[PDB]
Parts: structure tokens; C-alpha cells; sequence
RNA sequence: AAAUUGAAGAGUUUGAUCAUGGCUCAGAUUGAACGCUGGCGGCAGGCCUAACACAUGCAAGUCGAACGGUAACAGGAAGAAGCUUGCUUCUUUGCUGACGAGUGGCGGACGGGUGAGUAAUGUCUGGGAAACUGCCUGAUGGAGGGGGAUAACUACUGGAAACGGUAGCUAAUACCGCAUAACGUCGCAAGACCAAAGAGGGGGACCUUCGGGCCUCUUGCCAUCGGAUGUGCCCAGAUGGGAUUAGCUAGUAGGUGGGGUAACGGCUCACCUAGGCGACGAUCCCUAGCUGGUCUGAGAGGAUGACCAGCCACACUGGAACUGAGACACGGUCCAGACUCCUACGGGAGGCAGCAGUGGGGAAUAUUGCACAAUGGGCGCAAGCCUGAUGCAGCCAUGCCGCGUGUAUGAAGAAGGCCUUCGGGUUGUAAAGUACUUUCAGCGGGGAGGAAGGGAGUAAAGUUAAUACCUUUGCUCAUUGACGUUACCCGCAGAAGAAGCACCGGCUAACUCCGUGCCAGCAGCCGCGGUAAUACGGAGGGUGCAAGCGUUAAUCGGAAUUACUGGGC
């Protein structure tokens, strides 16, 4: 480039790699919960929900997503699993 | 920014005496002041409405030594102000610093008073003012500023300042070289021939 | 557009560039512009001594 | 402040005929008109780094302003010569150009790497054709292809260059018996000439003794300065040979801005010492815009050499010739084409000013008080007139601006749409000159344009009289005076004006490019 | 970081600043939330060449507004201990 | 208290009149241009067209008090260089000040630009709920414990460079799990779940592995609720012209469920209903950034959106996103295009509508400038560094304002000009002559203020556990201004260095002669000139304005001539 905003380019790329890693992991756990919910096993779905919950809340804490987004995931999943029986 | 020409031409174009010469000798004996300056001055123009309005306005401009710009300003103010437009305008014209210098002597003519103001030979309350348009405020002084006295011309002007209507608002000191401005001249404290309403309608046309 | 050539005597050939201003001629029907004399190789009227700013004549000594 | 002392400043020109070697030697210099500087410490890392300001020139008779408008900015001249031809008519031209401005010349006889190359013969050629009196600084070693180095007449060594790496790793050698006798002969003929600087040198040598090379180099530099002699060197820029010793000779004989008397100016008109000024860092600012350029990037760029004074980036200046006000924003001094912006220039520098929208060539830039004129009020007259027309009849505004800018740049190139009919006619100084003008129009100010369509007085060598007159009688040409001067023959002829159309080029091929003329409407 | 800074009105070679409580983003002369007194650095007999609005400055700085260097110095000079 | 008090007509249809009616002029204004002319100062103004397209030079860095460290300088330490055991200086040691590059943090979304797009996703006014907010601030707490890396520094290689395949790695306020956290999240509940980072200053100890440990304070870190701020969203009204644009709309209008968002929402998907908008102008087409305000007007209104300020929009064209509190990002990423430049031909690199500057276009618009001294802004504990923000300087009568270009005196009312009824008049007190003054310009000398601060020393308390070290608040000390040869002041010389432009038939103020002869020419309108031209051209004179004047262009007025106020058939 021109200035040393190239340093920020490197940092943004590295942070994108990391954020894509963590967002993919988180979304995969939620895919698991959704596959359970469309499978109907309220207990398997419950285990999956308790498996994703610390992941998504830890990510919200990290800032990868927002508190509101994590809470929205948890609320949607609780509603689903409760109507799931 | 100053009319550097024959003053008597102006005066006899107005017909009247506008005093641009030191009123020490005469007016007729220096210029043939009854006929217009032209080779056709002996003839007589009709002087319609606009003619008389322009001629009065130019008489005032030539008396006070003001140019058309800043005369339009002396009208813009005194139109903004309160009271009579023409009276406020004549007051704003007597407030000029070369005006009060002349009316208090120190120069036998408005142009001599202009040189006096301009050459830092004057001091409105000590502070050397040299803006010939300085609108002097009431309750103020003029203080002719030593090294500007005894040049014999301020003396001659002080001597010749008599034989003239003594201003009802000045209180000069004639040698102590002080001079006050106790209050602005009202209407009747001036020539009374100058029909200020003509100028007002010229500029409000 | 057509444009008058004020003043007395000009030098205008077919390729001379000139400055055009407004101001009709009132007896040439259809001429609503005036060639600015003394601008853009359109020299000002020779031997003028009054109203020289118009017709672009530089002040003689006289 | 000043990076290099004024004494360590050389303002040198490289002028010669065509393809004599100028640009090649300049490239060898950058390794070991286009103004460009260099830092040549020495041949043995001696001579703490000098700043040599080199103004590479054209040698074509078309671009003769491009060399005369740098001659009266230069302080020294490095006249290049080929070794098979030596003095050419083009060589005689730039020679007279330098004699007009009284430049202290040295010479560099290039192309000793060619067959038929000679050194003695070319020295004598200079002495006979031009009029110079040359002192051979070097003498070739190796006739045409065997050329390996030279012998000096001061060091008495052989600087035979190493041809493994180009020309940098030269060796000093034993000046062997290849030529070690003519070496002595010309060494003595050099001493006898350096004795010609003072009576106390006549008494010095006449004691039957050879003086020391230190006070021989000083004496010969004095002689070059007073223009009393000319020092000729010997190299081959294409075979990377001889160039560094010509640079040495440049350091050792050419003048610095202080090795000359002051520059005489004018206060308001010709006075006694009106504005005589000397090159110093403390003087009031004074310069001379020797070249106007048309920046490809900007369209305006003014060359100038500061004679007396120190100007800055932003300093206001006085167009003492034009009587106006000029100001500075960007000052660039760099190689032929590149531009290295700096902050200020001192006396003895050569830089390019910018935004200088008023000063034409040869006009003096100076501080509000400095010389109204600084000489240089004469450049040649165009010799060739042609008309021109763009591809579309209405791009003549583009064309007129292009040919007003190019005319500003080249004061020896006019333009005036003659009001006879309307035709925009172009007056240059040569066929190739006008080719260059038209292609610069097509390339820079892109407008593709196709070109089209008295008592003459001619001078020429007294050998081409028969043909030039056959040519003049070939044209509808009656003549006036059959008078021959002394360095030629002055022909006078009455010829049409719709005629001759190329008389300059016809004449140049006809006269061996050694004739001038004039045709101003009898 | 809501600042309280001087705003540099006036004329050339004759400044006159206005103490303005403005978001530190906006330009010097630009957008501001409120103005709290002025400051005239070139006074001889004028209104001290300074005047502040201390109750509102205190309101702001209680709401966390940062005070610039010169505005701190002007609160000093207004508090007659300095 | 005052925050207003403000409204003019004329010329021209006719032989003449009165109406109707258009045209024209008198005013104010301009980012102006052109012609002629031009002395100065102050304050402003300055590409209105090609959002044409840009070369270079600068416009965004900072922190060593986060870290690994040592490339540069310096300080030292050991010298068996230089040598008179050195003051006459050899290398190794990050050891210390410091610091290139590197990891990391914050900034880079601000400030600066332009008005292309945008007729409503915008703007203005006024409300609203379904929200987030770095830095700033308040309240309560936590701030155990540990790992793997990974840049630089470097094993095998590429690559002209940019800069990649693998590795040997080593740090951290880089990353990751754990422990722990509830007025925090989910959940009606129970219950489940979530973080962190340390660095610096000195010191009474007293303990060491000269690492330090330890006590302190200064900052920094994590969580939650607050404020302030900023931002996102919704609504209503208003915000151009054309109907020689009357139908438009299918995610279209809404409903349900899932998904998405920081947040509500057809935002989105899948069904379902068939709705919704429209003569209060939908739809389409042209044009356009909007507002405070600016010009004008007695107003109402008309025109406008240069400067300055608020909002919006764009960044070579088209698209997408990433990082981040904040962007779908002027000086970042990626792609497609056009363009330009570099190349060793193998490859790349860029986007002036940032500041200058440039070509070009145009009637037309400036400095490749000086400082960050002010004030702001980023970083920082600060010192400081950076800032084409900003403050200043340059150019240009571009505008407004102020001043000067002399003042008094002076009748042979000179000469000369011009007119003349031949007497004279006018030029004209005008000149000259005489006396006096020297503003400004020019020299020379003094000289405010924009400068607050910051730093070093000091003392007091607050401080601790300690008179240390930190703050805070005084005292002293040296000091910091680009502008700048500042403003302003004083002295020197002499009226010297400083007046032009338009007009004179009526409107409209100011006339004669000559030469010209419906010619040349003038003209804003009416019109003038074909042999006595105040209308053309010159001269003499006069009138207006004046460092400007006039012309052209543009807006309102006058124009009640789009009549709402305030018109007519
Ligand atoms: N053989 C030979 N050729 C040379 C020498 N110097 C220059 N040249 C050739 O001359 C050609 C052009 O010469 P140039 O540098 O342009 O000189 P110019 O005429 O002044 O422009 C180049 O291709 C060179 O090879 C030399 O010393 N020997």
C-alpha cells in the first residue's frame, strides 16, 4: 500500500481466519441442536443445547458475536426443545 | 478619494458659497460666483425635480468633503437610526472629525482640517486619531497635539475662525488647543438652507 | 450566431477567434450579440479617443 | 549548509558533432539538452568528491539553440571528437558557439576503437580547421582495435584499462616501448606550452630543467582559463576506455565558478560596474533561465544556473528582464528525465524551477534588486517554414496551443498563422527539427496533423559554389553579387518566395551541412 | 470523551474563543452540545477577556466531560486563587 | 427601555386623448468576466464549466510504562589500539538512555474533499420504541491457576520486487481451556452457562537463586447496572416540473411459523389470504442534494443553497465483505472493467471530488508555500511525535470598508486651447508664483499582544506503614511565536511617489464648434445621421462616480405584468 495500514490488513486477515474458525465451530454446534430438534429427541437435543450454550456464551464474551445474539440463540433453542416433546 | 480640483467651480455651480475657500476675503472677488463653471454657464438650465435633488445632495457632499460612497453610508445609517432621517444625517455629518476640527478652527477650510486630521496633528482625547471621517462622540475633546501648534497655520485658522457663527456645541479654547463636543447639533443649529428632505427623497427614490 | 462588429473598422477574417457578448442591434433583425472589441485578436477601433474602454482602445497620451 | 564547496563544482558541457560519442561518454560517466550531475571523487579516490554538473547536448544543426542556450550557462566545454573524422562541419558549428561565449575548452577525441582512428591526425585536424592550438594530454596506446589505454604527459604512465569489468579496474603500467619515444616528444611539447603562463616560467624552464607536474597542471589550468590553449584527451566510451581520465582532466583544468572573474550584469542600463557579481553563498540572488521545458507531467519547467546568490523553495524573485514578480514552489535537480525536489540552490548549481509562468529562455531570475539584464540576447533565425493542418478542421485551437507552448520552449521555433489567407505556418531550423515538433505534437498534445506547403544571401565553402549556383539557377534564381570573402564565398541571389520550400535542407545536403542563408523579401 | 474546549471564532490576527462543550469528534469550529462562556485573549479593559458558565461546566464534568488544557487554565484564572 | 417607521415613477402605440397591453429605463445584489485605468491598508472572497483524467511532493500516526529484541546513536564495564597504566579511544556485554524492523494496543469510521447519485432509503419540523455505544464518567465487585503457540530472531526453498511452500523456534496486556462470578444470559420456575492482564515508581524492613521476592501507591485488565455521548430504527406533516406521464404492484399488502439483526420490520424463507397504492396525482419522464440561511421585497412573495454551520451522499466504475464499539471503509481487502506506470518479461503497483500543483474544458478562479507558536485531533504516565486540521504568508481591485494622491494663498483673471455678436467669455485660482503640512508609500530606529503552558528546583499537606514515590496547590528559575523586517510608535527628505472611467437628444445631471453627409457610424427604449448633427467622429467645456469606471451575464423589484395580500372576461 501507501501507509502502514498494511499492518492492519495483515491483522484483519488473521482475525478473520480466527473468527471464521470460532464462528464455524459455534454454528456447527447449533446445527447439531437443529438436527436434533428436527429429529425430535428432546433429551439428545437437550444434551446438544447444553453443549452449545457455554460455547455461544463464551463467544459472546469474546466479542465474536453479541450478547443479544447469544441470548437469541439460547431463547430460540429453549423454545424449540420445549415444544419438541 | 478626495476632490483635488477647483473648489470655486463647485461653489459657483451651486451658486451659493460652500466655503471651500477660507472666508477671509470674499467669494465674488476670487470667483465669478453667479454663473455655472461652463462656457455655457451664462445660460440657464431648467433644473427639474431630479435636478434640484441632485444639486442639493451634491451641495452637501461638496460642503462636507464626502464622496458618494460613504455618503450613501451616512444615509444608510440615519435611515437605520431613530428620529428624522435628514436631521440624523446632518448630525452624522457634523460628527465627522474634519468637520469638528474645522468648526473649532485649526484649519480655515474643510480640506485644511482634513490635512490636520490626516497628518496625526490631532488627538481625540489624547489618542491620535487620523481618520477624517471619525464620527466624534459627544463629551469628547480634540487636543491639537503639541508640535502641531505654532506652525502659524493653526494660528491663522484660529484667528480666522471668528467672523463666523460661533458653534453652539463646541467650546473651543483657542490657544490651549482644546475643544469639546458637548452635544450633537440639533436641527436649528445649522445653516437652515440645506433642505435635508430633498436628499432623503433622492436616496429613497 | 450572428454578432455585430461595433465601432469603425475591424480586421475579422473567417477563422479569427473573438469574444462574443450580449446586446442586440435593433435594426439588424436577428442579431442579438456583440463582438467584444479589444479582446481575442479582435483589436479595438483604431483612432478612438472617447469611450475607449468600449471598443478596447488603450489610453493615448494626448 | 552547502553540501560541496564551490571550488568542488564543475559545470561541464558535452558538445560535439553527431554521434561523436556525447551520450555514450555521458553514460560511461554515470557508470564510473539533458543536464545531470555526478560525484566523481577521482581516479584513485583522490580529489574529495567533486560535483560535476554535466549538460549533455544535441549535435544536430536543427537543435542548435538546444546547445547555444546551454553554452552561455556553462563554465567549461568538453568538446568531443570522433577519431576517424575529427573536425566535422557540425564540430565547427558548436565550436563557434563556444567561441561566442568564450568557454574554456578541453577536447575528448572519442572513437579510438574504430578502424582509421587516429590521434595525432585529429589533433592536427583541430589545429588546422578550427584554429585551436591543442596540447595533447594523452596519447593513444593501440591503434584501432588494439587500443588499450593512453600515456600521460604528466604522470608518464599507462592507464591501460581492464576489459574484464567494463572500464573501472584500470591498471597503471610501465609505459612500454610500444610508444615511449613520441611520448617524450609530446611531453616536452606540453612542458614548453605550460611554460607559457608567466615570465617566471620561461626563467623556470630555460634553466635547462623540467619543472614539477603540480605547477605544470596549475599553469595549464591557467591557460585553459584564459582560453590560451585546449587540452585534448583520448578515449573510447563504447569500449569502456579513456573516460575516467577525461573526467580527471575535467577536474584538473576546467573552471569552477570561482576560477573565473565575476559575472558582469546591468543595474538599469550599461553602467561602469552596474551589477558585476561573483559566485558566492552570501550574494543577493541572481540566476539565468537558460532553458524552458514543457514537462510531460506539468507542461512547464524552467532550468537555471545561479550565478550569484542563494534562492529558496518559496523565495520570490524578480524577472529583471521582464520586470515582474516570480515565486517558487517546487525546485527539482536530477538526471536527464528524473526530478529530485530539493529546498534551495546555491551559487554554482543548476536546477529546475516550477510554476515559473513568465520567464522565457535567456531571461534573468534574481532577487528584487539584482541585474536588469545578464547578457544572452541572441539566438539564431529559423530557416524552414511549412504549414500544418490537423485531421479535423476544427482542432486548430488544440493545435495553436500546442504550437504556442512548443514555441515558448524553443525560442528558435516560431508560429504565426499568416493573415494572407489564414494558414498556420511553422518556422523551425531543420527538416528533422520540424519532424520532432510534429511528432511531439502528436504524442504530447495529441493532435495528428499533416504538414504541407527576395534577396537571398548565402555563405558556403569555396568548393560548392558551382553546385549551389547550379541549384540557385535550377530554381528561378537570378543573382546579385559574385563576391568571395576569405573563409568562404558570399553568394547573393534573387529567388521567388513560393519557391525553394526546403532550400535549407537542399543547401545542407548540397553544402556538406556547412552553409547559412537569409531570404528577407527584396 | 465529551470535551469542553475553545472554538476559535474571531478574525485574522485577532482571535476570540468560545468555550464549547462538544463531542471530541466534531471539528473545532463545528458541532457542539452547548456553549459555556467565552474567552477573549486580547483584552485590556473588557470583560476580563474571559467569562465562563461554572454551574453548567460542573454539570458536564459531573456527567464525565473532559476539560481541555486552556479551559482548565481558564477555570483556574476565573477562580481568583489563581 | 429598543429590538423598528414602511409602499414614488418615467419613456414608448396616437394628428391628439383615455384606457388595455407588452417592451424599456431609474434601485439593490453577485464566487463574476471583458475593456480602459490602477497608490496603499484592513477584513473577507477565489474552478459556478470536465464527479474530465491525474505524475510527483506532503495529507495518520503513536506507545520501550505490553513484549520478544539491539539494526542506528549515546552512556557506561574489560582492555594487551590510540598509549604519558589512556583525556591522546581496540572490540565484546541490551547492562542503561534509547531505538530500525517485528508481535501487540489505540487510532486509522475523526478531521479534510466534492455534490456525481439521490424527488425521498435523503432533508426540515415534531413525536415515538422494538436498540447498540470505543474512549469519558458513577456504583458494586473480581483480577486464582495453566497450556499450546507465534511474529520478529531464524534450519530446506521460492521470488526483479512485492513476498510465498514448509519449518528450528522464542515472548507478551497476542490466543486457548480450566477454576470462580451474580442485582449478568436463558429459563415461569428450578436450574444451566459466561471473564480477566498486567505494567510502572520508589521504599522501612526482612528474606536472596543480585531473579527478585515483600509493603505501598500510580495506572491498566474482567463483569454488571447507570449517566453523558454518539449512532441505528419508526411515524406524521412539509419538501420540484410534466396528465403532450392514469393506472401501477406479485415479496407485491397483510397473516402464521422458522431464520436473521445490536434492535422492530417481507429484513428473509415456506405456506395462506388477495390484497395494497392511485385524480389529495399513484406509475413513468426530466430536473434536483436538503436545511439554517443569502439576495430582493413595505410586505406577502419571488430567486437562490458560493462563503459559514447541521444532516445526507459519494470516493476511478460495478459488486461483496472482512476487522472493528463504530465502515460495507478518500489516502484498507477482494473480485470484474477501463486507465496509467514499473519490469530483468518471469511478474506486479496505483486511484488528488485531501493540500499545493497539472493537462484539458471554459468568458472565468490562486501558492508542488511557513509553522504546528494558538486552538483542536490521534497516540502516550507524561515529555513528546504526527496533523496540507488549523493558524499564518503569497497571487488576484473579486467584493466591502478606510485613507492618500496635498493645504492656504494667488489676478498680469498670464500664455495656450475653445467659443465669439469680435467687444469679450470660458478654461480659471485653475496653472505658475508665495507660505505651510508630510497621512500613506520610501529609508532608519524602537516595539505590544496573540504565551496558556510545559520543564527543572522548592515547600506544604493528601499519601503510605515510611520526610520516599506519586499526585494536587502555591513560591523561584531558565524559558517556548510560524506569522515577523508584526501591530503600533519615533525620527529623516520634500509636494515629491500616487486619477482614471463613463456620460452630456428625452427618459437622465450635464453644450458648443468643427468633419461628416441615411455614408461612416450610434442605439437600454424612443430613435439620430440624406448639407447648419447638442444623438455619429474629434476638440473645447460640463455632469456623475472615483482606485475605480463602464460594458455583458444573472436574481428580485419597479411589474397590481400570475393580482393570497392584489387583476380581469
Ligand atoms: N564502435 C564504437 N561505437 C560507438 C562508440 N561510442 C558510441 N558508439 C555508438 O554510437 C551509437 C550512437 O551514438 P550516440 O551515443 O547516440 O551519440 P550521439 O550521436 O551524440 O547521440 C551507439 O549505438 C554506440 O554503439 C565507440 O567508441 N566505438
Amino acid at each position: 500500500n501507501i501507509k502502514s495500514a498494511k499492518k492492519r490488513a495483515i491483522q484483519s486477515e488473521k482475525a478473520r481466519k480466527h473468527n471464521a474458525s470460532r464462528r464455524s465451530m459455534m454454528r456447527t454446534f447449533i446445527k447439531k441442536v437443529y438436527a436434533a430438534i428436527e429429529a425430535g429427541d428432546k433429551a439428545a437435543a437437550q444434551k446438544a443445547f447444553n453443549e452449545m450454550q457455554p460455547i455461544v456464551d463464551r463467544q459472546a464474551a469474546k466479542g465474536l458475536i453479541h450478547k443479544n445474539k447469544a441470548a437469541r440463540h439460547k431463547a430460540n433453542l429453549t423454545a424449540q426443545i420445549n415444544k419438541l416433546a | 478619494a478626495r476632490y483635488l480640483g477647483p473648489k470655486l467651480k463647485l461653489s459657483r455651480r451651486e451658486g451659493t458659497d460652500l466655503f471651500l475657500k477660507s472666508g477671509v476675503r470674499a467669494i465674488d472677488t476670487k470667483c465669478k460666483i453667479e454663473q455655472a463653471p461652463g462656457q455655457h454657464g451664462a445660460r440657464k438650465p431648467r433644473l427639474s425635480d431630479y435636478g434640484v435633488q441632485l444639486r442639493e445632495k451634491q451641495k452637501v457632499r461638496r460642503i462636507y468633503g464626502v464622496l458618494e460612497r460613504q455618503f450613501r453610508n451616512y444615509y444608510k445609517e440615519a435611515a437605520r437610526l431613530k428620529g428624522n432621517t435628514g436631521e440624523n444625517l446632518l448630525a452624522l455629518l457634523e460628527g465627522r472629525l474634519d468637520n469638528v476640527v474645522y468648526r473649532m478652527g485649526f484649519g480655515a477650510t474643510r480640506a485644511e482640517a482634513r490635512q490636520l486630521v490626516s497628518h496625526k496633528a490631532i488627538m481625540v482625547n489624547g489618542r491620535v486619531v487620523n481618520i477624517a471621517s471619525y464620527q466624534v462622540s459627544p463629551n469628547d475633546v480634540v487636543s491639537i497635539r503639541e508640535k502641531a501648534k505654532k506652525q502659524s497655520r493653526v494660528k491663522a485658522a484660529l484667528e480666522l475662525a471668528e467672523q463666523r457663527e460661533k458653534p453652539t456645541w463646541l467650546e473651543v479654547d483657542a490657544g490651549k488647543m482644546e475643544g469639546t463636543f458637548k452635544r450633537k447639533p440639533e436641527r436649528s443649529d445649522l445653516s437652515a438652507d440645506i433642505n435635508e428632505h430633498l436628499i432623503v427623497e433622492l436616496y429613497s427614490k | 450566431v450572428t454578432s455585430y462588429i461595433g465601432g469603425e473598422g475591424h480586421n475579422l477574417q473567417e477563422h479569427s477567434v473573438i469574444l462574443i457578448r450580449g446586446g442586440r442591434v435593433k435594426d439588424l433583425p436577428g442579431v442579438r450579440y456583440h463582438t467584444v472589441r479589444g479582446a481575442l485578436d479582435c483589436s479595438g477601433v483604431k483612432d478612438r479617443k472617447q469611450a475607449r474602454s468600449k471598443y478596447g482602445v488603450k489610453r493615448p497620451k494626448a | 549548509a552547502r553540501t560541496t564547496p564551490i571550488a568542488r563544482y564543475r559545470n561541464i558541457g558535452i558538445s560535439a558533432h553527431i554521434d561523436a560519442g556525447k551520450t555514450t561518454t555521458t553514460e560511461r560517466i554515470l557508470f564510473y539538452s539533458a543536464a545531470t550531475t555526478a560525484f566523481w571523487s577521482g581516479m584513485a579516490k583522490q580529489y574529495e568528491p567533486h560535483r560535476i554538473n554535466i549538460i549533455d547536448t544535441p549535435g544536430h544543426v536543427d537543435f542548435t539553440i538546444e546547445v547555444e542556450r546551454s553554452m552561455r550557462v556553462l563554465d567549461g566545454a568538453v568538446m568531443v571528437y570522433c577519431a576517424v573524422g575529427g573536425v566535422q562541419p557540425q564540430s565547427e558549428t558548436v565550436w563557434r558557439q563556444a567561441n561566442k561565449y568564450k568557454v574554456p575548452r578541453i577536447a575528448f577525441v572519442n572513437k579510438m576503437d574504430r578502424m582509421g582512428a587516429n590521434f595525432l591526425k585529429v589533433v592536427n585536424q583541430i589545429k588546422t580547421r578550427l584554429g585551436a592550438n591543442p596540447v595533447p594530454l594523452q596519447l593513444a596506446i593501440g591503434a584501432e582495435e588494439h587500443f588499450t589505454g593512453v600515456v600521460d604527459l604528466v604522470k608518464m604512465k599507462a592507464i591501460n584499462w581492464n576489459d574484464a569489468d567494463q572500464g573501472v579496474t584500470f591498471e597503471y603500467e610501465d609505459i612500454p616501448a610500444d610508444m615511449v619515444e613520441l611520448a617524450n616528444e609530446w611531453h616536452q611539447n606540453l612542458i614548453e606550452s605550460a611554460a607559457e603562463a608567466s615570465e617566471e616560467l620561461m626563467e623556470k624552464y630555460l634553466g635547462g630543467e623540467e619543472l614539477t607536474e603540480a605547477e605544470i597542471k596549475g599553469a595549464l589550468r591557467q591557460r585553459v582559463l584564459n582560453n590560451e590553449i585546449i587540452l585534448v584527451t583520448c578515449g573510447s566510451a563504447f569500449k569502456n576506455k579513456g573516460v575516467q581520465a577525461m573526467l580527471d582532466a575535467v577536474i584538473d583544468y576546467l573552471p569552477s565558478p570561482v576560477d573565473v572573474p565575476a559575472i558582469n550584469g546591468i543595474l538599469d542600463d550599461g553602467k561602469d560596474t552596474p551589477a558585476e557579481r561573483h559566485a558566492s553563498d552570501d550574494e543577493p540572488f541572481s540566476a539565468l533561465a537558460f532553458k524552458i521545458a514543457t514537462d510531460p507531467f506539468v507542461g512547464n519547467l524552467t532550468f537555471f544556473r545561479v550565478y550569484s546568490g542563494v534562492v529558496n523553495s518559496g523565495d520570490t524573485v524578480l524577472n529583471s528582464v521582464k520586470a515582474a514578480r516570480e515565486r517558487f514552489g517546487r525546485i527539482v535537480q536530477m538526471h536527464a528525465n528524473k526530478r529530485e525536489e530539493i529546498k534551495e540552490v546555491r551559487a554554482g548549481d543548476i536546477a529546475a524551477a516550477i510554476g515559473l509562468k513568465d520567464v522565457t529562455t535567456g531571461d534573468t531570475l534574481c532577487d528584487p534588486d539584482a541585474p536588469i539584464i545578464l547578457e544572452r540576447m541572441e539566438f539564431p533565425e529559423p530557416v524552414i517554414s511549412i504549414a500544418v493542418e490537423p485531421k479535423t478542421k476544427a482542432d486548430q485551437e488544440k493545435m495553436g496551443l500546442a504550437l504556442g507552448r512548443l514555441a515558448k520552449e524553443d525560442p528558435s521555433f516560431r508560429v504565426w498563422t499568416d493573415e494572407e489567407s489564414n494558414q498556420t505556418i511553422i518556422a523551425g531550423m531543420g527538416e528533422l527539427h520540424l519532424d520532432i515538433i510534429v511528432d511531439r505534437m502528436k504524442r504530447e498534445f495529441n493532435v495528428e496533423a499533416n504538414v504541407g506547403k527576395m534577396k537571398v544571401e548565402v555563405e558556403t565553402p569555396e568548393e560548392n559554389t558551382g553546385d549551389v549556383i547550379g541549384d540557385l539557377s535550377r530554381r528561378r534564381g537570378m543573382l546579385k553579387g559574385q563576391e568571395s570573402e576569405v573563409t568562404g564565398v558570399k553568394i547573393h541571389a534573387e529567388v521567388p518566395l513560393s519557391e525553394m520550400f526546403g532550400y535549407a535542407t537542399q543547401l545542407r545536403s548540397l553544402t556538406k551541412g556547412r552553409a547559412s542563408y537569409t531570404m528577407e523579401f527584396l | 470523551m465529551v470535551t469542553i474546549r475553545l472554538a476559535r471564532h474571531g478574525a485574522k490576527k485577532r482571535p476570540f474563543y468560545q468555550v464549547v462543550v462538544a463531542d471530541s469528534r466534531n471539528a473545532r469550529n463545528g458541532r457542539f452540545i452547548e456553549r459555556v462562556g467565552f474567552f477573549n485573549p486580547i483584552a485590556s479593559e473588557k470583560e476580563e477577556g474571559t467569562r465562563l458558565d461554572l454551574d453548567r461546566i460542573a454539570h458536564w464534568v459531573g456527567q464525565g466531560a473532559t476539560i481541555s488544557d486552556r479551559v482548565a487554565a481558564l477555570i483556574k484564572e476565573v477562580n481568583k486563587a489563581a
